[PDB]
């Protein structure tokens, strides 16, 4: 992959996988993504346990499941893992809803 | 400037 772009429209379901991890989770991972404006920005982990509605889910294999991505989840994924070998597998999806920005406040 | 990712 390497910075793929993705399209996305408000209110739809968008899926990304995080380039490293095997079918199911290894070790431990963490996972960074970059929305809005600048006070957005989350860490994702491999475990949300929290609301779909309001954000999105993280699958067990370690993927990232989303209900419906908002104007305001607009931004960029970028995702991290280390494998038993040593190296790390980097992961960066931009993606792209379908109002965008201008004039922000 | 967006993360990684720049276009």
């Amino acid at each position: 992959g390497s910075a793929q772009n993705i399209t996305a429209r408000i209110g739809e379901p968008l899926v990304l996988k995080c380039k490293g991890a095997p079918k199911k989770p290894p070790q431990r991972l963490e996972w960074k993504l970059n929305t809005g404006r600048t006070e957005a920005w989350k860490v994702l982990s491999p475990q949300g346990g929290g609301p779909w509605d309001s954000v999105a889910r993280v699958l067990p294999n370690g993927s990232l499941f989303l209900p419906a991505v908002g104007i305001q989840d607009e931004g960029i994924f970028r995702c991290q893992a280390m494998n038993r070998n040593g190296k790390e597998t980097k992961s960066n999806y931009r993606v792209r809803v379908y109002q965008i920005p201008g004039k922000p406040e | 400037d967006e993360f990684k990712a720049d276009e």
